[PDB]
């Protein structure tokens, strides 16, 4: 996974690639991330 | 409903978009979300008749 943009959460649309063992979700929307970007497993 | 942006900080690269609507400031005094002195909204209307 990788995160691209100018800012986070709002105020600017941000690129967003999430990788896993199944698919690839590339998605240019707003979304919600905190100050510590990580993917929860369980 | 049809709007245009007349004020921006820098020129725009090819095939890019700017959807965000924030209070533009062209001075030392910050606008702080208030469209007062030296504060202009960038989205202006055509007004077709």
């Amino acid at each position: 996974g990788w995160i691209f943009g100018t800012t986070l959460d709002s105020k600017t649309q941000s690129l967003l690639i999430v990788n896993n063992a199944t698919n690839v979700v590339i998605k240019v929307c707003e979304f919600q991330f905190c100050n510590d970007p990580f993917l929860d497993v369980y | 409903n049809y709007l245009y942006r007349l004020l921006r900080k820098s020129k725009l690269k090819p095939f890019e978009r700017d959807i965000s609507t924030e209070i533009y400031q062209a001075g030392n005094k910050p606008c702080n979300g208030v469209a007062g002195p030296n504060c202009y909204s960038p989205l202006q209307s055509y007004g077709f008749r």
